[PDB]
């Protein structure tokens, strides 16, 4: 939540649902991240 | 250097054998002669100027009085109908039978969708509309994302079924209407007589955006003008994919705003702000709306979010008093995402009566709090919109006008008044239309008076087109000069009428289109704007054309005889002549027409030809068999009768008019007998003088060729072998020459084109006109103009015999009033002829130009087309540019300066000619540079439209407009 709570403010369309806004779904993502599922796409959205 | 006396005797020479030869082997005086010389043929009859502005105010007004009554009959039997409509929510055995617009039309498609039925149509061809017509049934169009069998437009579909008899009845009464529409508030719009849709969903490769709630007609009819505040929130929070979504809503929210409405456009974050350069509310026109969009687009997103301030700001702008506004309703857009503070405190002190709407929209998807702006929507008699996604902008930014409709449709039959829209290009290919729109209450209990639920808003919008054709027909200016004409505008100075609006759309700055970032068949699409082109952007601009606008505007008579300077038709000279404009106001509408007739033309040749012998001898003067008699003989495609329609195949058209004038006898009862009477006076007496006098001398020294024009159209060459170089338009009213020689009182030199793809330099020659200036009871006349084609080459050879060939030490050129070379003394410049003398020899031009023997006046043609720059095709301003002289001094002489060096000149300006002679050191000598001195259209931006702001034109809005009732219920949002 620190380090990208409110960094995707990508200026395009596609739907990121898999991020870090407010507590609940940061819990979500790093769940996600962790059981190893799709973790290379939270990766590349806090990269770009 | 040869002394000032020398150089006025060569000129002297000059100008006395140009003089002479263009007099004699023309045929001025013989022309001149025999206009007189029978005198009975014809009758000299006045041009009452003030009698035919009479005349034709009152047929426009009868015509849109027809077309007002044509309305009133469509509402009452709207409403009636849809008074006892029953809504019906089951139609599979009950089917709707209609005939969808823009579907394959195979006699094989049998759609048969799941609740109506569609028909198949006859579409005979037609004129007054140029494409396939039925005249059975009315047509419907549904926009493409709307279902076409929704419960929502089975019934519009199934109550409109009621108004085809209307429009048989109407189109029966008055059989030259055109479009009859009614425009639903459901998209679903119907329209008489039926006809294919321009524009398919995917058997052409595009595909059709258009809507009938975005239309100019609908959204004039559907609410009184506006004072609009759009209010940007751009803080930090709306960054991302909101503010994608911002720019583009408020950018299709300008696109709902005619001439009428005003328009800012605040943001704020943590400190309000204009956008743009304006700092107030501007016109919300072309332009304007132009700069708000581009200044929108730049916005990014950063701070704190404060309403407080942008609250403050907005009703701070709406509360000004000393600018032009339209000032009915006071509403501001708030676009926003959604925050925490409902600042019940600035309503409170700025709003308490409440006096300012507050529409505010939600934009894009987020887990905001739409908690305190759905209660600013719902407290200040607003509407709260939501807008997640691109698809829903179009249809969102558009349903404002159903809550400013509410007082109006509370007010009753006192707000069903018809109402002219701007002048647009029709959406079914119809050129220049307006359109007069009154709007469709729905009254379901007007009795008992009980529903007052769905009766807050309107059903639709009515309408009815009236094309600029029509009204072209009741001023009709074949009477007049080439130089008069009719001309109406609007109380906002935009104009309705004139030679010189065209169906191209007008442009605002430099087009640029970037193909680098546009996939290739994606149906980039197309723009809705009016042509609204204002009366002083259509002319040159005096002291006394603003005065009789802003006194023409305002409803008054009068007229003003005053020393204008004309533009030419090509685009390249400026006369000086006198114009009488005589103007009045249009007693039904709120248009003012005018008229603009020269000195000169107070009086006319009406042909009085009775006898059957002289009109059928002079008929037998036109046949193609007969040229080698009287030379190559051309005719103007007018509107001579109803049967022969004009061709632009001259050829084809002047044997249609002999076979047409064979079989009947001009007697013609139905048919237009003047012009056909005027056309046969003026080609006999054409034919006279070719016979008479151009026929003793088959050939002489220079003269390529004699040509003949006069009104009523016949245009006669001699060498029918030089015929087929005349590339002049074959109506006489479109002559660029013969309204010049008009202005003229001398022989007027028409420089050729240079290097355009056509036979013009050696092959056609330079030309010279005059024109014929008769007497017959005192009284000034002049119905044609005769002219030359002098050779460029025995023009040299007679220039020549110190400005000896090709020389090196002085060069001798000779212009004409507008600066183009004519015949120079170096065989590099009399090459290239016809030229801009300041882009061959730019600095002794500029030099002209600064010691004032010319003069020019720039403007701009707010209709032209370009080729866009990357930052077939596009509309765009191109600044022009017409040098003239403007001293009456007839001989210049000094010397210049540009460093290191001086060059002499002498120049001096021949007798009763548009020639000036200039002899100057040549260029070999003296190596100087300033920068090509340009005349030709420049594609260009300005003028600067947040610099005229702060000084706008004279305009006079709509007095009547409906707001704030008190029987509202603004229970909703």
């Amino acid at each position: 939540m620190q380090l990208f709570g409110g960094r995707y403010d990508f200026e395009d369309t596609e739907v990121r649902r898999s991020n870090f806004d407010n507590f609940p779904q940061a819990l979500i993502s790093v769940f996600q991240v962790l059981t190893g599922e799709d973790w290379n796409s939270v990766m590349y959205n806090g990269i770009m | 250097f040869p002394s000032a006396v020398t150089i006025k005797s060569w000129v002297d020479k000059m100008q006395e054998d140009l003089v002479t030869l263009a007099k004699t082997a023309s045929g001025v005086h013989q022309l001149v002669d025999i206009y007189e010389k029978y005198q009975d043929l014809y009758t000299v009859e006045p041009n009452n100027a003030r009698q035919l502005v009479e005349i034709a105010a009152r047929d426009i007004e009868k015509l849109l009085s027809n077309r007002s009554k044509a309305l009133v009959r469509l509402a009452l039997e709207a409403e009636k109908v849809q008074a006892a409509h029953q809504w019906r929510e089951d139609f599979a055995s009950n089917e709707v039978v209609y005939y969808n617009a823009k579907d394959d039309l195979d006699p094989e498609k049998n759609d048969s969708e799941p609740g109506s039925q569609r028909i198949k149509p006859v579409f005979i061809d037609d004129a007054n509309f140029r494409r396939q017509v039925s005249y059975q049934h009315a047509a419907v169009h549904i926009p493409t994302d709307i279902y076409e069998g929704s419960t929502i437009v089975l019934n519009e579909l199934n109550w409109t079924s009621a108004l085809d008899d209307v429009f048989k009845k109407n189109r029966e009464e008055d059989p030259s209407l055109l479009w009859q529409v009614f425009g639903s508030a459901t998209g679903l719009a119907r329209y008489y007589p039926a006809s294919p849709w321009v524009d398919n969903s995917r058997t052409p490769n595009k595909i059709d955006l258009y809507d009938v709630r975005r239309r100019p007609w609908y959204i004039q009819g559907a609410a009184s003008p506006k004072d609009m505040l759009i209010l940007v929130d751009v803080s930090g929070s709306v960054s991302g994919l909101t503010l994608k979504l911002i720019r583009t809503s408020v950018s299709e929210m300008l696109e709902t705003l005619s001439d009428d409405d005003f328009v800012n456009v605040a943001s704020f974050n943590s400190n309000a702000q204009d956008v743009s350069c304006f700092q107030h509310l501007v016109q919300a026109n072309v332009r304007n709306k132009k700069v708000l969009k581009d200044a929108v687009n730049n916005i990014t997103a950063k701070g704190i979010t404060d309403y407080k301030k942008g609250f403050s700001f907005a009703f701070e702008q709406l509360l000004n008093y000393n600018v032009s506004r339209a000032n009915c309703n006071k509403i501001i857009m708030l676009f926003t995402d959604g925050g925490e503070e409902r600042a019940q405190e600035i309503f409170a002190k700025y709003n308490k009566d409440k006096k300012v709407r507050v529409f505010t929209f939600s934009v894009g998807q987020h887990n905001y709090d739409r908690g305190p702006i759905q209660w600013m929507a719902c407290e200040n008699k607003g509407y709260y919109y939501e807008i997640p996604s691109i698809g829903a902008i179009r249809i969102n930014t558009q349903e404002y006008l159903d809550v400013l409709g509410r007082p109006m449709v509370l007010a009753g039959d006192k707000a069903k008044q018809v109402q002219w829209t701007n002048v647009y290009l029709d959406a079914l290919e119809l050129g220049l239309v307006i359109t007069g729109t009154l709007p469709v209450f729905n009254i379901t209990g007007q009795f008992e008076n009980k529903t007052n639920l769905k009766n807050q808003l309107i059903l639709g919008v009515m309408g009815v087109d009236v094309s600029l054709e029509d009204i072209k027909r009741l001023t009709p200016r074949f009477t007049l000069c080439p130089n008069g004409y009719y001309f109406a505008i609007d109380p906002n100075g935009y104009v309705l009428l004139h030679p010189n609006l065209q169906p191209k759309p007008i442009g605002v700055g430099i087009p640029t289109i970037n193909l680098r970032k546009r996939r290739p068949n994606v149906q980039n699409p197309k723009s809705q704007e009016p042509v609204t082109l204002d009366f002083l952007d259509a002319e040159l601009e005096n002291d006394i054309k603003v005065e009789i606008r802003n006194k023409m505007i305002d409803g008054e008579s009068g007229e003003k005889t005053f020393r204008t300077l004309v533009k030419s038709q090509d685009e390249r000279y400026i006369d000086k002549g006198n114009r009488t404009y005589t103007w009045t106001p249009v007693n039904g509408t709120d248009y003012s027409l005018a008229l603009v007739l020269p000195t000169y033309s107070f009086y006319y040749i009406k042909a009085k030809i009775e006898e059957t012998i002289t009109q059928a001898r002079y008929s037998e003067t036109l046949k193609p068999d007969n040229f080698e008699e009287s030379g190559y003989t051309f005719l103007a495609p007018r509107d001579y009768c109803s049967d022969l329609k004009p061709s632009d195949n001259n050829t084809e058209f002047l044997l249609n008019f002999n076979e047409f004038i064979d079989r009947k006898t001009p007697n013609n009862p139905s048919c237009n007998t003047d012009l056909i009477n005027r056309v046969l006076l003026d080609a006999g007496f054409t034919n006279e003088l070719v016979q008479n006098y151009w026929s003793k001398q088959k050939n002489i020294k220079g003269v390529k060729a004699r040509f003949v024009v006069t009104d009523g159209g016949i245009t006669r060459v001699y060498p029918k072998e030089a015929g087929e170089n005349w590339q002049e338009n074959p109506e006489t009213y479109e002559d660029s020459f013969y309204k010049r020689s008009l202005d003229n009182d001398n022989y007027v030199f028409t420089a050729p084109y240079f290097n355009k793809s056509g036979p013009g330099a050696y092959e056609s020659g330079i030309m010279v006109s005059k024109a014929v200036e008769i007497y017959i009871q005192g009284k000034l006349l002049k119905p044609a103009v005769v002219g030359i084609k002098i050779d460029v080459n025995s023009w040299i050879e007679n220039f020549t015999k110190d400005c000896k060939r090709n020389s090196d030490v002085m060069d001798c050129v000779i212009l004409d009033d507008g600066g183009f070379l004519l015949m120079a003394n170096h065989d590099d410049y009399t090459n290239q002829i016809g030229r801009f003398f300041g882009e061959i020899d730019p600095s002794l031009m500029r030099h002209l130009v600064n010691i004032s023997v010319y003069a020019f006046n720039k403007s701009y043609d707010y209709q032209s087309v370009c080729e866009p720059g990357a930052a077939s095709k596009q509309s765009c301003i191109t600044e022009q540019t017409q040098y003239f002289f403007d001293n009456d001094s007839k001989s210049f002489s000094g010397v210049l300066d540009c460093g290191n060096c001086s060059r002499i000149f002498h120049v001096e300006k021949l007798m009763n000619t548009n020639l000036i002679f200039i002899m100057v050191e040549s260029k070999g000598t003296c190596p100087c540079d300033t920068r090509l001195l340009i005349q030709a259209e420049q594609t260009s931006d300005g003028p600067d439209p947040c610099d005229m702001v702060k000084q706008p034109r004279y305009r006079k809005g709509p007095d009547v407009c409906f707001d704030n009732n008190v029987l509202e219920d603004y229970t909703d949002c």
